[PDB]
């Protein structure tokens, strides 16, 4: 196969990983991240 | 050693089976090879009949090699990986086979691969169906060893004439 060929598959696998780190589905507005976070985060001193 | 004749033959008619349509080729052994030519074409119906009555011994089909993109057991070649090998070759699908009788008659025919009556019937009589396995011209995996050969000397008058394809111990 073709440099150009075996550069493009390396940036598959490149997007294919960091999809394996399995932090793409992590957002910080979560309603699960506001339940245990800005929960216990936002009653502070006050 | 080998015979060195050469006459002039005349050809034999054109002959018309249905099936297979000519052959004239008025020698016993063909060229190349030169193994007896089955000069015998058996019709469909003629071969269904012998699978019924059991006068058919055995039913060999032709193969032809697979392209290695038509392979599915591996991811596609075009994708960076090992060569992987061969897929196992596809049967014929021009669909000449051998038909071999009980009382050693070899006959030719066109069959399909995957004809519902002859499948059925090879099924439930159970005549032998084999797979002629390919040629090694025709083989993948002897292309380069043929190309070797067709593009290579064979003696370059080094020793004498005893040994096959003295690769190993040159010429």
């Amino acid at each position: 196969i073709p440099t150009a060929s075996k550069n493009q598959i390396a940036l598959i696998r490149l997007n294919w990983a960091l999809n394996k780190t399995n932090i793409n589905t992590f957002t910080d507005y979560s309603k699960r991240n506001n339940l245990w976070t800005t929960q216990k985060l936002r009653n502070q001193s006050k | 050693l080998p015979a060195r004749a050469t006459a002039v033959v005349a050809p034999l008619p054109e002959k018309n089976y249905g099936s297979l349509r000519g052959g004239r080729w008025p020698f016993l052994y063909d060229n190349v090879y030169g193994l007896p030519v089955v000069r015998q074409v058996a019709s469909y119906g003629e071969v269904l009949e012998g699978i019924r009555t059991g006068r058919i011994s055995q039913v060999l089909w032709f193969q032809a090699p697979r392209a290695v993109t038509a392979s599915a057991a591996a991811p596609p070649p075009g994708l960076g990986g090992p060569q992987q090998p061969q897929p196992p070759p596809l049967a014929s699908p021009d669909g000449r086979c051998l038909v071999r009788f009980a009382n050693g008659q070899v006959k030719q025919a066109v069959i399909p691969p995957g004809e519902p009556r002859i499948s059925q019937a090879l099924q439930q009589y159970g005549t032998a169906v084999s797979y002629i396995p390919l040629e090694p011209r025709y083989m993948p995996e002897l292309a380069a060893m043929r190309a070797r050969g067709a593009q290579e000397a064979v003696l370059g008058e080094v020793d004498t004439g005893a040994v096959a394809t003295p690769v190993e111990l040159p010429e």
